[PDB]
């Protein structure tokens, strides 16, 4: 895993949010629970 | 108005990488696909895949996968398309194009591409820089039937394309067919131009064929003259 | 398996669990917060 | 290309044409998808019809097309110099597919069979370590020809190379083709020959050393 700071999230230029640290270690545990996913093209066709 | 405008024209050896920018304008930029394509001399087109400048979304095809690497500069408004491992059959002029409506709408983004780059001409041969070697294209007294007499020359084994064909110092522009530039096996190009003068000038008309290389700087006027029986 | 349309590959999948998935994410790492003063009450908080 | 386009089409100018673009029920019957694009030589192209029946802002009532099941149809009436261009059909089949581009003329010219020609790799070559053979086709019609290589009765598709045809001054086309070999190649053989077969009609070309 990787780390960033500073955010743009919702991608929206001219305005960044910088996160602030976080102090000791950090820990969270997840019930992951739904995918987001994308196919392919028509490259061979019912092959795979 | 908006605009795709792409990079320069390139030339290449194989087996390299190649990028192609195509930067945009006069529209949300980072609302739009951009597909690219490349279309190879006289051949078809061949869609190398798309993007979404939200985040940078991609798809390619399974036979560019792998060698395009496609991305946009939201920032500065500008596309980039990179084909990798370079071969002969790479050779294409490489276009960048805009779907017709925003990625709101449905369907996008396979609806039609309506903005058009300038196309980016990217060349992969092999060969060199050498003096092309011109020889003169003679008739023969059985290639006559009717009264005319049709010669030429040809440029081969020169590097890189194009020669150009005049006749006599431009005084001969009646009936030249000039050829269009074709890849030997080889990589060193080869070319041909004709013109049909009438057989009862065989005698009293010199037809000369200007041939002009520049990169080599070998330009040999090869002097077409009838072979002696 | 929830998608708009399938066929069109480019429609996002959605997908829903029945069971959840566990994960456990950690920042393996105690940080230090410095917090530095450009104000008069702005403060810049760095890490240590 | 996965779509199928006709080669060429001839119209005269002002009557009416249709290409047409026939791919599986994967790409044209089951969707409408259908777009085609008009592309100036030397230029880039340019987007005409989608939706099977739609005009982009900016496209002549002249143009209009359709799809017939499985086989979609682009049709232009009052045809006009500017139309001569390459055009291409689109499909989306999962990926996207493509047909292979139909050219498009004046119809009204009668048929021409190709003035073939051929000489030998001059002594300025043959002393250069290579020997080189061009076979010249022009005067023909329609544009659509092969041109073969025969060393005696036996071929050899060693150094093949053939041009594009160029429309001429007299609406007829030319091309040429190419043949690499060398000195050795060139003095061993008996004849070297260029079979030029027009609509089923064959002229053949042949050359010797001296
Ligand atoms: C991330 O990293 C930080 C930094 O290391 C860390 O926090 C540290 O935590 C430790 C442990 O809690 C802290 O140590 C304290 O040291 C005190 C003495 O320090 C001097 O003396 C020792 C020798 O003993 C030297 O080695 C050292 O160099 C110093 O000179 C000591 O006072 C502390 O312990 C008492 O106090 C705390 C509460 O303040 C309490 O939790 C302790 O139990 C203890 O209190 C006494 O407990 C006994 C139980 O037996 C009880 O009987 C008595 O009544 C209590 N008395 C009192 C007065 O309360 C402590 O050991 C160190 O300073 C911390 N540093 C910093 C910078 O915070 C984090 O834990 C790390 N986090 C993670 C997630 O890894
Ligand atoms: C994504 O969403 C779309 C719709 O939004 C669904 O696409 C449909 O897919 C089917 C199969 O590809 C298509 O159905 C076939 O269309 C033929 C003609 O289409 C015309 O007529 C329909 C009305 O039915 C119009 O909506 C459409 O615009 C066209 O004008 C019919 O001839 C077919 O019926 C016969 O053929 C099939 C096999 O070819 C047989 O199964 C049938 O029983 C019958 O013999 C057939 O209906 C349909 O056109 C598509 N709809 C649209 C609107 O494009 C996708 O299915 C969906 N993706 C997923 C994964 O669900």
């Amino acid at each position: 895993c990787r780390i960033k700071q500073i955010i743009n999230m919702w991608q929206r230029i001219g305005q960044a949010m910088y996160a602030p640290p976080i102090q000791g270690v950090i820990r969270c545990v997840s019930n992951i629970t739904g995918l987001i996913l994308t196919r392919d093209g028509g490259s061979t066709n019912s092959t795979t | 108005e908006v605009q795709l405008v792409e990079s320069g024209a390139q030339v290449k050896k194989p087996g390299a990488s190649v990028t192609v920018s195509c930067t945009a304008s006069g529209y949300k930029f980072t609302g739009y696909h951009m597909h690219w394509v490349r279309q190879a001399p006289g051949r078809g087109l061949e869609w190398m895949g798309w993007i979404n400048p939200f985040r940078g979304a991609v798809k390619y095809p399974q036979n560019f996968r792998g060698r395009v690497s496609m991305t946009r500069d939201t920032s500065m408004e500008i596309f980039y398309m990179e084909l990798s491992r370079l071969t002969s059959d790479d050779t294409a002029v490489y276009y960048c194009a805009r779907e017709m409506f925003d990625s709101s709408a449905d369907w996008s983004p396979w609806r039609g591409m309506v903005a058009w780059g300038q196309g980016t001409l990217v060349t992969v041969s092999s060969a060199s820089t050498k003096g092309p070697s011109v020889f003169p294209l003679a008739p023969s007294s059985k290639s006559t039937s009717g009264g005319t007499a049709a010669l030429g020359c040809l440029v081969k084994d020169y590097f890189p394309e194009p020669v150009t064909v005049s006749w006599n110092s431009g005084a001969l522009t009646s009936g030249v067919h000039t050829f269009p530039a074709v890849l030997q096996s080889s990589g060193l190009y080869s070319l041909s131009s004709v013109v049909t003068v009438p057989s009862s000038s065989l005698g009293t008309q010199t037809y000369i064929c200007n041939v002009n290389h520049k990169p080599s700087n070998t330009k040999v006027d090869k002097r077409v003259e009838p072979k002696s029986c | 398996i929830r998608s708009e349309n399938i066929t069109n590959n480019a429609k996002n999948i959605l997908v829903q669990f029945n069971t959840p998935v566990q994960i456990n994410c950690t920042r393996p790492n105690n940080n230090t917060r410095k917090s530095i003063r450009i104000g008069p009450g702005q403060a810049f908080y760095a890490t240590g | 290309s996965a779509l199928t386009q006709p080669a060429s089409v001839s119209g005269s100018p002002g009557q009416s044409i249709t290409i047409s673009c026939a791919g599986s029920s994967r790409d044209v019957g089951g969707f409408d998808l259908v777009s085609w694009y008009q592309q100036h030589p030397g230029k880039a192209p340019k987007l005409i019809i989608y939706e099977v029946n739609k005009r982009p802002s900016g496209i002549s009532s002249r143009f209009s097309a359709s799809k017939s099941g499985n086989t979609a149809s682009l049709t232009i009436s009052g045809l006009q110099e500017e139309d001569e261009a390459h055009y291409y059909c689109y499909s989306y089949a999962d990926g996207v597919a493509f047909g292979g581009g139909t050219k498009l003329t004046v119809l009204g010219q009668p048929k021409a069979a190709p003035s073939v020609t051929l000489f030998p790799p001059s002594s300025e070559e043959l002393q250069a370590n290579k020997a080189t053979l061009v076979c010249l086709i022009s005067d023909f019609y329609p544009g659509a020809v092969t041109v073969a290589w025969k060393a005696d009765s036996s071929p050899v598709k060693a150094g093949v190379e053939t041009t594009t045809p160029s429309k001429q001054s007299n609406n007829k086309y030319a091309a040429s083709s190419y043949l690499s070999l060398t000195p050795e190649q060139w003095k061993s053989h008996r004849s070297y020959s260029c079979q030029v077969t027009h609509e089923g009609s064959t002229v053949e070309k042949t050359v010797a050393p001296t």
